[PDB]
C-alpha cells in the first residue's frame, strides 16, 4: 500500500536474487554421505518396520524429526523408488522460499516510514549471503539447511507483523488467531533443531511479558508447547531415552575455545568476511540518521525490540557453536548465525532526503554516499563469487580435521555430480561387499582388511537340522557389516542386513561408553572389533578369526555382557512393544539415559563384580 | 604376568661363524608377536625380525628367526665385523603390555 | 622423513614433578600407537606407557600406574608424559617410539618401528 516505484522495484529485485541463487545451486549438485542416512530410515518406515535404522532395534538416528517425516511424505506421494530426487527438489524449494520470505519480511520493516516519498529498494544482505560459495554448496545437499532457512524467514516476517500490529482496535494488540498461530510457530522450534530452541523460546518470553493478565499467559504457554510435549512422551515410551542417542554417544568434558577460534579463522580467511560487515554496519548506521535521531509492555512490543532480538539470537548461536568446538567441515555450522545477523539489512531503501531536515545540496550528497557504499558491496560480492575456495588442503588429513566434503567425495568417486547411491559404488570398498555377501549363503561378519581393499570374513554358527529345512525360498544366514561410513552401505546392502558403526550413531553398545582421551573432533571414540565379535552368532576361536584380534578380550567381553543392569537397557529397545513396555520405558528413561560402561572388558568385569574367565591356553 | 628368559648372556664368536640365540617364554604365546632388536653402545635399537618368522625391510638376509613351540630362536650365519651388538627379545599382544628380555652380548675372539 | 624429537629433562628433587614432550613429523599421531620406554644405567629395556587416539585407549605399567600420565595433542602432533612424585629410583634414559601398523587399516603387528634419540631424567638430588 505505497507508491508505484516502491512496489515495482522491490519485486524485480526479489526475482533477480531468486534466479541467481537457483542457478548457483544447480551447477553444484551432490548428496552427502550424511544425507543417505535419512533415506534408510525413510525406507524402513515406508516398508512397515517403523522409524528405525535396523529392523530389530529401536534406535533414533535422525536429529531433525521434521525433515525425516517431510521426506517420508514426499516419498509416499511419489511412487518412484528413488528418494534422492525428492530430497534434491525439497531442499532447493525450501532454500529459495526462505530467501524470498526474509526479503519480504524486511521490506515491511521500512515500509511505514516511506509514506508519501519517492524511493527504491536495493538488495544488500541477500546478495552477500548467496555470494558465498559454501552457502551454495549446502543449499542442495541431503541436509535440513533449507528447512531452517524457511522456518527462520517465516518467524522473522511474523514477528515483524506482530511488533507493528499495535493499533488498539478494541483495547487489544492483535487478533486471537494470530496470537495462537505465532505461539505454535514459536514452540515448534525445538523439533526442527534443538539448539534453535534458544531462539524460539526467547520469542515466547516476549509474548508472556506483553499479556495483560495471568489467564492469557497460561493460555499462551499451554498452546505453545503441546506438540513438543507429546513427541517427548512418545520418544520416552518408544526409544527408552531422553535424547536421540547421537548426543548420548559423545561424552563432553568442557569447553574447547581454541578449536572454535581455529574453525572461525579457517572460515574467514578464504573470503575476507570483515569488509562486507564493516560496509553494512556503515550503511545501517547511515540510514538511521535520516529517519531522525530520536511502560514495559509497550516497550517490548515495538519495532526496535525485534531487531535487537534477531541480533542477540545470532550472537548467541555463534557463541554456542564456537564454544562447542566447531566442525570438521569447511563452513557448515556457521551459516545460520550469518543468516540471522544479515536479516535487518536484507534490503535497503534509497531516497532523497526531506526538505525539513537538509536543504538542497545537503540532500544531493546524502544519496551519493549510499550509492557508493552499495556499489562497493556489490563489487565485493562479484569478486567473492568466483573464489577458488579453501585451497589445496581439502583432500588430506592435516593438523586440523577441517576438510571440504564436496570436492573430497568428488575425487573419491569419479563423478562431478554424485547424486544417487549408484554413483557411490565407485568408492574403493563398495563393489567387493556385494560379492562378499553373495558368496556367504549362511551369513558372516564383515570387517575391513588391513592388507588390501577387500573384506575379512568371520563365519556364523551353522543352523541345526529341522530348522534349515523349514525355510521359505531357501535359508539365508545372518549378515553383519562393521564399518564407519553408513549411508553408502545402508542405501545399497538391503533391509535385512545389519549395518553398524563404531562411534555410536547406530550402535547402542558404543553410545554407553565413557571417555578417557580428547583426540580429534569426531574421530576419537571408536570401539574395538572384539566387542562386535563377542555379541553376535559368530565363531570365536583362532582357527576362524583374523590374527589382529585377541581371544581373551573376546571371552572377557562375552562374560561381561551378562550384567543384570546391561540386560535391562538392552531389552528396553529389543523386546516386543506393548502397553506395559511403554509404561516401563517411560518410568525408567531417566536412569537409562545416565548409564555408562567401560571400554576395556577386564575393568568392566572389575566394576560389575563378576569373576574373570580362565585363560584359553 | 608373562616372563621371557633369554639365554645365553655372552657369546664369544669370530668372523664367519654361526650364532644362535634362544628366548623362552612361560605361558601361551599364541600371539606369535615375538620381535628381535639390535642396539649398539650409545644408540637406539633397530628392528630386525617381526612376527617371529618375518624379516623387516632393509635388513640383510643373514638374519633369521624360528618358532620351536614355546622356544624362539634367532640365527646369524657368517657374521661380519659390523654385527657385534646387544640383542633383545620382545613379546606383545595386539593391545596388551610390552615385555622385553635380558639382552645378550657378542664379542670377538 | 619420519622424525621424533624429544625435550624436557634434568635434575628434580625426590617427590618432584617434570613433564616430557615429543614432536612427530611425517605421520599423524591420530592413526598410530605411541609408546614410552626407558633404560636405567647398566640395565635393559622397560616399557612405561602407551596411547591410542583412534580408540581412546591408554595403558600403564604396574610400577608407574598411579603416578604417571600420558596424553596427546593432535593439533600440534605432540605426545606428553607427566611424571609426579618422582622417587629416586626413577632415573633413566626415556625413549619415545612408534608402532608398526597395517597398511590399509588401523591394526598393529605388536612391534615398534622408529625409536627416538632419548632424553635422560635424573630424579635424585642433593
Ligand atoms: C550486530 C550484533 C548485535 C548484538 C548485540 C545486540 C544489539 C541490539 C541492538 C539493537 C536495538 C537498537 C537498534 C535497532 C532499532 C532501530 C529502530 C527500528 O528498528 O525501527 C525501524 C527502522 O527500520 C528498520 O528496520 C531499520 C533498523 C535497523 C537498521 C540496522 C540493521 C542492523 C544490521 C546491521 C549490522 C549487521 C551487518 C554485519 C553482518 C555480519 C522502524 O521502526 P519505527 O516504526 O520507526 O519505530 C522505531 C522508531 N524509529
Amino acid at each position: 500500500p505505497y507508491h508505484v516505484w516502491v512496489r515495482v522495484s522491490l519485486w524485480v529485485s526479489v526475482v533477480t536474487v531468486a534466479a541467481l541463487f537457483g542457478w548457483g545451486a544447480w551447477q553444484r549438485r551432490w548428496i552427502a554421505d550424511d544425507g543417505l542416512i535419512v533415506l534408510r530410515t525413510v525406507r524402513n518406515l515406508l516398508a512397515g518396520n517403523g522409524p528405525v535404522f535396523n529392523a530389530g532395534e529401536r534406535v533414533e538416528a535422525n536429529t531433525s524429526t521434521v525433515w525425516s517425516y517431510l521426506v517420508t511424505l514426499g516419498g509416499f506421494v511419489a511412487g518412484s523408488a528413488r528418494l534422492e530426487y525428492v530430497a534434491l527438489v525439497l531442499a532447493l524449494t525450501l532454500s529459495v522460499l526462505g530467501v524470498v520470505l526474509v526479503m519480504f519480511g524486511t521490506a515491511r520493516l521500512y515500509a511505514p516510514g516511506l509514506t508519501g516519498r519517492r524511493a527504491v529498494f536495493l538488495p544488500a544482505g541477500a546478495l552477500v549471503y548467496i555470494a558465498i560459495p559454501p552457502a551454495r554448496d549446502f543449499a542442495t545437499s541431503g541436509l535440513e539447511n533449507g528447512l531452517v532457512l524457511a522456518y527462520l524467514g517465516l518467524l522473522w516476517w511474523m514477528m515483524v507483523c506482530w511488533s507493528q500490529g499495535l493499533r488498539r482496535p478494541d483495547g487489544e494488540r492483535t487478533s486471537r488467531g494470530f496470537d495462537a498461530t505465532l505461539a505454535v510457530v514459536a514452540g515448534m522450534s525445538v523439533l526442527v533443531r534443538p539448539e534453535l530452541a534458544l531462539i524460539g523460546g526467547l520469542a515466547l518470553v516476549m509474548m508472556l511479558v506483553a499479556a495483560p493478565t495471568w489467564r492469557r499467559r497460561l493460555a499462551l504457554v499451554v498452546v505453545g508447547g503441546l506438540i513438543p510435549v507429546a513427541y517427548q512422551i512418545f520418544r520416552m515410551g518408544y526409544y527408552g531415552l531422553l535424547v536421540p542417542g547421537t548426543a548420548l554417544a559423545k561424552d563432553a568434558s568442557g569447553a574447547k575455545w581454541d578449536q572454535g577460534l581455529v574453525y572461525l579463522a579457517n572460515f574467514n580467511q578464504p573470503y575476507l568476511l570483515w569488509a562486507p560487515a564493516v560496509l553494512l554496519i556503515g550503511l545501517g548506521l547511515m540510514v538511521l540518521l535520516l529517519r531522525g535521531r530520536p511502560w514495559i509492555a509497550r516497550t517490548v512490543q515495538s519495532p526496535p525490540a525485534v531487531v535487537a532480538f534477531m541480533l542477540i539470537s545470532g550472537l548467541l548461536q555463534a557463541v554456542y557453536w564456537i564454544r562447542q568446538g566447531g566442525d570438521f567441515m569447511h563452513g557448515r555450522v556457521l551459516l545460520t548465525p550469518l543468516f540471522c545477523l544479515l536479516a535487518p539489512v536484507a534490503v535497503i531503501p534509497l531516497l532523497l532526503p526531506d526538505r525539513s531536515r537538509m536543504a538542497r545540496g545537503a540532500g544531493y550528497l546524502y544519496a551519493g554516499a549510499t550509492a557508493v557504499l552499495w556499489l562497493a558491496v556489490a563489487g565485493w560480492a562479484l569478486w567473492a563469487a568466483n573464489s577458488p575456495g579453501m585451497g589445496a588442503d581439502a583432500t588430506r588429513v592435516t593438523y586440523s580435521g577441517i576438510v571440504d566434503e564436496r570436492r573430497f567425495y568428488s575425487q573419491a568417486t569419479g563423478h562431478a555430480h554424485p547424486l544417487t547411491a549408484a554413483d557411490y559404488l565407485d568408492y574403493p570398498r563398495m563393489r567387493a561387499v556385494l560379492t562378499a555377501i553373495e558368496n556367504t549363503p549362511d551369513g558372516a561378519l564383515l570387517l575391513p582388511s588391513g592388507d588390501y581393499d577387500r573384506w575379512d570374513v568371520v563365519p556364523a554358527l551353522p543352523p541345526p537340522p529341522d530348522v534349515r529345512a523349514a525355510a521359505v525360498g531357501g535359508y539365508v544366514g545372518p549378515h553383519t557389516v562393521f564399518f564407519t561410513n553408513l549411508g553408502m552401505l545402508g542405501m545399497n546392502v538391503g533391509l535385512d542386513v545389519r549395518v553398524i558403526d563404531q562411534i555410536g550413531l547406530a550402535n547402542p553398545l558404543a553410545a554407553h561408553t565413557a571417555r578417557l582421551t580428547d583426540g580429534r573432533i569426531g574421530h576419537d571414540k571408536n570401539l574395538f572389533p572384539d566387542w562386535a565379535v563377542a555379541e553376535g552368532p559368530f565363531l570365536k576361536e583362532p582357527p576362524w578369526i583374523p590374527q589382529y584380534l585377541d581371544e581373551d578380550w573376546i571371552r572377557q567381553a562375552e562374560a561381561a555382557l551378562k550384567c543384570p543392569e546391561t540386560d535391562k537397557v538392552l531389552d528396553a529397545i529389543r523386546a516386543p512393544m506393548g502397553f506395559r513396555r511403554f509404561l516401563s520405558n517411560v518410568m525408567h528413561a531417566a536412569e537409562y539415559t545416565r548409564y555408562r560402561i567401560d571400554r576395556v572388558p577386564l575393568y568392566e568385569l572389575a566394576r560389575c563384580g563378576l569373576p574373570v574367565p580362565e585363560p584359553v591356553d | 604376568d608373562i616372563q621371557m628368559t633369554q639365554s645365553p648372556s655372552s657369546l664369544s664368536a669370530s668372523v664367519g661363524d654361526r650364532v644362535t640365540i634362544t628366548c623362552r617364554a612361560s605361558q601361551s604365546v599364541s600371539s606369535s608377536a615375538v620381535a628381535w632388536y639390535q642396539q649398539k653402545p650409545g644408540k637406539a635399537p633397530k628392528l630386525l625380525i617381526y612376527s617371529a618368522s618375518s624379516l623387516y625391510s632393509g635388513v640383510p638376509s643373514r638374519f633369521s628367526g624360528s618358532r620351536s613351540g614355546t622356544d624362539f630362536t634367532l640365527t646369524i650365519s657368517s657374521l661380519q665385523p659390523e654385527d657385534f651388538a646387544t640383542y633383545y627379545c620382545q613379546q606383545s599382544p595386539p593391545y596388551g603390555p610390552i615385555t622385553f628380555g635380558q639382552g645378550t652380548k657378542v664379542e670377538l675372539k | 622423513e619420519v622424525q621424533l624429537v624429544e625435550s624436557g629433562g634434568g635434575l628434580v628433587q625426590p617427590g618432584g614433578s617434570l613433564r616430557l614432550s615429543c614432536a612427530a613429523s611425517g605421520f599423524n599421531v591420530s592413526s598410530s600407537y605411541i609408546h614410552w620406554v626407558r633404560q636405567a644405567p647398566g640395565k635393559g629395556l622397560e616399557w612405561v606407557a602407551s596411547i591410542s587416539s583412534y580408540y581412546g585407549y591408554t595403558s600403564y605399567a604396574d610400577s608407574v600406574k598411579g603416578r604417571f600420565t600420558i596424553s596427546a595433542d593432535t593439533s600440534k602432533n605432540t605426545a606428553y608424559l607427566q611424571m609426579n612424585s618422582l622417587r629416586a629410583e626413577d632415573t633413566a634414559v626415556y625413549y619415545c617410539a612408534r608402532g608398526y601398523m597395517y597398511s590399509h587399516w588401523v591394526y598393529s603387528y605388536g612391534a615398534i618401528d622408529y625409536w627416538g634419540q632419548g632424553t635422560l631424567v635424573t630424579v635424585s638430588s642433593a
